[PDB]
């Protein structure tokens, strides 16, 4: 049979979550995402991005810290208009912020369907340049998704480069390196893909994105979870073959399944962790779902980085004969410098860039970019499951040094519908523990004009303020992590909830927010909540 | 000399009549924000109707508002129930037919390297672009959403020797990229058509046949 | 975006529904129940109970005339040694259909050993004797078979080997040659899961699920296939003594969407129903068993099911390739599929003389490549937010006093009703009430609980749903008029045709086929005007 929905051991309601802190205002914002900068908190929204510091005060109302502004050249919002977009849609939505180094900021907005980038300081939030070309790196239409990304000081960047988006691509620049994409309409590189997450890992980019499946093709236009490998020395092709390309591109089909008699796929990739160390494994985390059109599930499943670094190792998956079954290319057939790994890798000291490769070798990689195997995740069954609601799980943060002793691994997800979940994985078959359930969202102070967006835009934990940020698309709330305070004097109740945040002192009397160095004597029961003898 | 008569429809609308005493034939003119008056499509044709406009007297309403650093001009063609809308940026042209029912978006084109965009039988478009030193201007008309019909290519500045003489036909427009600069919203695809009758001028004058080499008219 | 589950108007815990007369006649492991004539069946282990439906008043039921018929120690012995529990080794009966009008025709499983015999209706004795009745009934009673009478002729379908791996259609008796799919191979039937047979105009259609043989990366998907009823077999030296018209395609259930999702595990399907002027069978599918637990309800219109025949065929253009429909210039100028002396078939007396090459395509290409399309193209009926699957399902085409309302029941694996008024000009479907109707008390043996629903079979003249479990039979009167009792406003809420408000009386009540007395109920809207 298929596994039951685990009961929450507590759930917390917006009558008891209207007391969070909200960020709000201090007009729509159009929050785009969030991330955190050691104690800064920034907000990327239309034509502006706040800042937020974490480590000073708790009032009831988040106040901004610095607010930069960046509003689109009236020159600009007409040029954009007369396309035929929306008013609405005609602004300067933020959809790319990233560190560029100690002090430099890196901001991408869509300036009103005409993406132009900037660099800015980050102790003053002022412009350091000029504006340089967002072509590749931003996309269009706030609606769009798009992954951004530095490593080794290039910009790893994925969305869509015309008006229409109809050309999605993987780009890279900025890095004193030469430009690369990928193939202009390659269905067999990317069928409207769409991208959710990039992670920075060894000698590897790692790109998760879901596309419509090229090899289940049979049934009709199904969507497929995939993962992408690039790597980080690459620089292009040779004058003929692959003249600034990838040369090291490949994908491969995520597997998050309950095995079974027939397995059931969770397709609908929602989004992916970084690289985050648990019990001695480098390891992400990765949200999946069912179709819009199908009945509404989610599943998390955990893909180890070895494990993922190896199916690219694997063999390759062609089409012998057009409208057939993919059959594995046999290894004998294969050039021998392996298609992926890297120039000046172990075995390949012969090649010293990507302009040395074979001709016939990137003539390969070019038809053949999907590996064989599938990633098979850990412990080749999903860590969690709901199937008996009607919000579909989207985001995704893992504190993997939680708790009083920092050994525990308490995951925390969002719903499209302002719901967090919130289980505690273990690391040696998983039991899992559904830990709490909760419904963040403030209407009071997150509605605007009688109107109710509760899809998360993004999930920021902070281990410092023990706090976890929720941004909504007109606002960001600062949920803690403990929820300690709701238990309040029934004993009973904080050692039941089983709660790596949460404990009994009896010198305060109350069960409250436990510190990580913390003298004070506490009292839990993580292993098993045994409330005999207390309460009610 | 000329009077120009006029008022306001609505807020920022204004109507600019054109009378000669000479010609004793007023005309009629619009004027305004091409933003605003390409929404509310349906509440200027009531007005337009309402304020007693001739029929049939009037074949083109020309329609010219000057902002800065920018030319919104063209002309609502009340027969036909549609219109045109010309603006002239800083750096890109946007060439717009929006029918006037139902404000239906029918094909919206969209150029960067075409630039001073100006409205001339049926009134049809000209542009000129420079991709290097020398100027070559082109005349079009864009029929339906796939098909463009650019019947004249005016070259100045000797590019009839600086190219022409060279080569000597989707080719040659393919090696000019006439296509790269047009740029065609809510279709991906284009395609290019001639006319019967189309020529190029650049003194050398000639004008391919139905086949795909070209001969020369007059010389 | 897809369809929430609609609220049930009205529901009736297990609590409640202990009243309900249960017929317990010991473990009986029952196998199905049927009415006919106006007198229920009780098909069982060993033993056919017969409770009189007429005596409805009667709050207790007892079986008027019980049929023994245990196996012998031989076969028992026979069982026991080779490896079957000693529990499984008993006479099941899986197969009870009607001869004539004063016969009847039972086969049991008699210990893995399958055996026919008839039987009299009136006297109830062995009017007949036995014979062999392999083919015919399966050996394993958790296995599941069809088997319908037709003009004297008994089509089946079931297992043939002890090892459940040879799955057959059959024909036997009314002196007609014998005629069966293809022994073993997977190109007609690839591990089938019977399900319903049904007998309409001159064309047998079964209903089943199997092996996708389309889908190479296994997915079972939902068939419906098709048999002349007048095959009299193949020639001497192609399809011999095997079937001719043999022709099956895909079940078409799905919620239209941008990608389609289809329900794919076939559980039950009513016999032909004049609907609405159109000749109809109503079809429950659910989810795999390693999937979401879901469930939908989609029908099926005959003129439909048998237009779908009439199009293109399957076939792999090459081996280990997509399939592709046959072009239409490539069939036989004698249409496979269409029964010998028919409209164009003068020239072909019989089924038996057939042109070569007709039969040896109709055995290459037996599957359609169309898809029989539901009324609507979309699910009656959707249940999504629940752990278990709708599986048996009963059709009420004449309800209500004026008998122009269709509802329908829907069994489920945890033995909870379901009823729903099907509207057909296409509206959204009518949650009316949903209840669990096992009793524990009277059911639950030796602290074990099955609440698997075996059957459901609907009688219109004492206005009674019978619910069989494995255990015990449960007479479940249509709806729940008697619970809202004396109040007006729940009934009129309710919106159930089978309840009403009684004029004279002035008390909410079941409703009769023909009654003076005047009815009050508003089936568009209920307003709960005068609410109490
Ligand atoms: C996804 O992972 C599951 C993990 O179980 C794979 O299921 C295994 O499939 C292989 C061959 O298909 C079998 O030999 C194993 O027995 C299966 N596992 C179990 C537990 O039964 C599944 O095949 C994978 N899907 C892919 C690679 O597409
Ligand atoms: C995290 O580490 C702490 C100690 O650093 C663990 O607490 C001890 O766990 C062992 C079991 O391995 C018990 O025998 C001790 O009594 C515990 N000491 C206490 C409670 O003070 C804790 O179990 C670890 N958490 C894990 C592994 O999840
Ligand atoms: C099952 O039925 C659905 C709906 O009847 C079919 O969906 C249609 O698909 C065709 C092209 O494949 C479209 O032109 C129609 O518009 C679709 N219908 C709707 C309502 O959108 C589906 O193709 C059928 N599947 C099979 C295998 O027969
Ligand atoms: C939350 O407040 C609303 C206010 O309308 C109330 O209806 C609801 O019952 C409350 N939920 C609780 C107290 O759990
Ligand atoms: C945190 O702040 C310190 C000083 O303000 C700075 O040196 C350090 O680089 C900051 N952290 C990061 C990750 O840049
Ligand atoms: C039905 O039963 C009645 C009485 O039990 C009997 O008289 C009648 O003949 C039966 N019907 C048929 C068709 O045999
Ligand atoms: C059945 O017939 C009666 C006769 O008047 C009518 O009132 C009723 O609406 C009919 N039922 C339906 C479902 O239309």
């Amino acid at each position: 049979g298929f596994p039951e929905d685990s009961e929450p051991i507590s759930i917390s309601h917006g009558n008891y979550t209207k007391q969070y802190p909200v960020f709000v205002g201090h007009h729509r914002l159009d929050i785009q995402m969030i991330m955190i900068m050691n104690g800064t908190l920034y907000i990327a929204a239309r034509d502006h991005i706040y800042t937020v510091d974490i480590d000073t005060s708790h009032t009831e109302e988040i106040y901004c810290s610095k607010k930069l502004t960046w509003k689109s050249r009236q020159a600009d919002v007409d040029t954009c208009r007369m396309k035929g977009k929306h008013k609405d849609e005609c602004h300067n939505f933020i959809k790319v912020l990233l560190k560029k180094n100690d002090d430099a900021l890196f901001v991408c907005g869509t300036n009103a369907f005409n993406p132009s980038c900037r660099n800015y300081k980050m102790d003053t939030l002022e412009p350091f340049g000029d504006e340089f070309s967002g072509m590749a790196r931003c996309p269009y239409d706030a609606k769009h998704a798009n992954v951004a990304l530095f490593a080794d000081g290039k910009l790893y960047s994925a969305t869509v480069t015309d008006f229409l988006a109809i050309d999605a691509v993987i780009y890279r620049s900025l890095g004193e390196s030469p430009t690369l994409r990928t193939v202009k309409h390659d269905s067999k590189w990317l069928k409207e893909p769409y991208f959710v997450q990039a992670v920075d890992y060894g000698d590897y980019i790692y790109f998760f994105f879901r596309e419509i499946a090229v090899e289940y093709n049979t049934m009709g236009k199904v969507v497929f979870p995939r993962v992408a490998q690039v790597c980080k020395n690459d620089m292009g092709g040779s004058q003929r073959v692959l003249e600034k390309q990838w040369t090291s591109f490949l994908k491969a089909r995520l597997n998050c399944s309950v095995p079974g008699d027939s397995h059931f796929y969770f397709n609908i990739l929602q989004a992916v962790t970084d690289v985050i160390r648990i019990n001695g494994r480098d390891v992400v985390l990765a949200t999946f779902s069912t179709p819009y059109n199908s009945i509404p599930g989610s599943a998390v499943c955990a893909y180890d980085m070895l494990d993922i670094a190896s199916v690219f190792t694997g063999r390759f998956k062609e089409q012998k004969s057009p409208d057939s079954t993919w059959t594995p290319v046999p290894d004998e057939r294969v050039p021998k410098p392996r298609p992926g790994c890297c120039a000046g890798s172990s075995s390949l000291e012969r090649y010293a860039t990507s302009n040395e490769f074979p001709d016939d070798t990137l003539n390969f990689i070019k038809t053949h970019p999907l590996m064989d195997e599938a990633v098979p995740s850990i412990f080749n069954r999903p860590w969690f499951l709901r199937t008996m609601v009607r919000y579909r799980l989207t985001k995704i943060a893992v504190d993997t040094a939680a708790g009083p002793y920092q050994n525990h691994t308490v995951v925390f997800l969002g719903s499209e519908k302002g719901i967090i979940l919130k289980f505690l994985a273990r690391i040696f078959l998983n039991d899992s523990l559904f830990l709490e359930e909760m419904s963040v969202y403030n209407s009071e102070k997150c509605s605007y004009d009688g109107v109710e967006d509760k899809r998360i835009m993004g999930m920021q934990l902070d281990r410092a303020s023990s706090s976890l940020y929720v941004a909504f698309s007109t606002c960001v709330i600062k949920v803690p992590l403990g929820r300690c305070e709701r238990y309040g004097k029934c004993k009973k109740t904080c050692i039941a909830s089983r709660d790596p945040y949460c404990g009994w002192i009896k010198e305060g009397g109350a069960c409250s927010h436990l510190s990580p160095n913390s003298r004070l004597t506490f009292e839990q029961d993580i292993e098993r909540g045994n409330t005999d003898g207390l309460g009610d | 000399r000329f009077i120009s008569l006029t008022f306001s429809i609505l807020e920022d609308i204004n109507i600019i009549i054109e009378i000669d005493l000479v010609s004793k034939s007023y005309k009629i003119l619009l004027s305004g924000n091409c933003i605003k008056l390409i929404e509310n499509s349906s509440d200027i044709q009531q007005k337009i109707d309402h304020i007693g406009f001739n029929g049939e007297h009037q074949k083109y309403i020309p329609y010219s508002y000057i902002d800065n650093e920018t030319k919104y001009n063209g002309f609502i063609d009340y027969s036909k129930k549609e219109g045109l809308f010309t603006a002239e940026f800083s750096n890109e042209s946007i060439i717009r037919n929006i029918y006037m029912p139902d404000s239906n978006n029918l094909f919206i084109y969209s150029s960067k390297d075409l630039k001073d965009i100006r409205i001339i039988d049926v009134k049809l478009l000209i542009g000129n672009y420079f991709k290097d030193n020398m100027k070559v201007s082109l005349s079009f008309t864009i029929e339906d959403t796939n098909t463009i019909k650019l019947n004249g290519v005016y070259l100045d500045e000797n590019g009839v020797a600086q190219i022409l003489k060279f080569m000597n036909l989707m080719n040659f427009l393919e090696s000019i990229n006439i296509k790269n600069i047009f740029y065609n919203n809510l279709d991906p695809n284009i395609k290019f058509i001639l006319d019967t009758n189309f020529i190029i001028s650049g003194q050398f004058e000639l004008i391919c046949d139905k086949d795909k080499n070209i001969q020369p008219y007059f010389i």
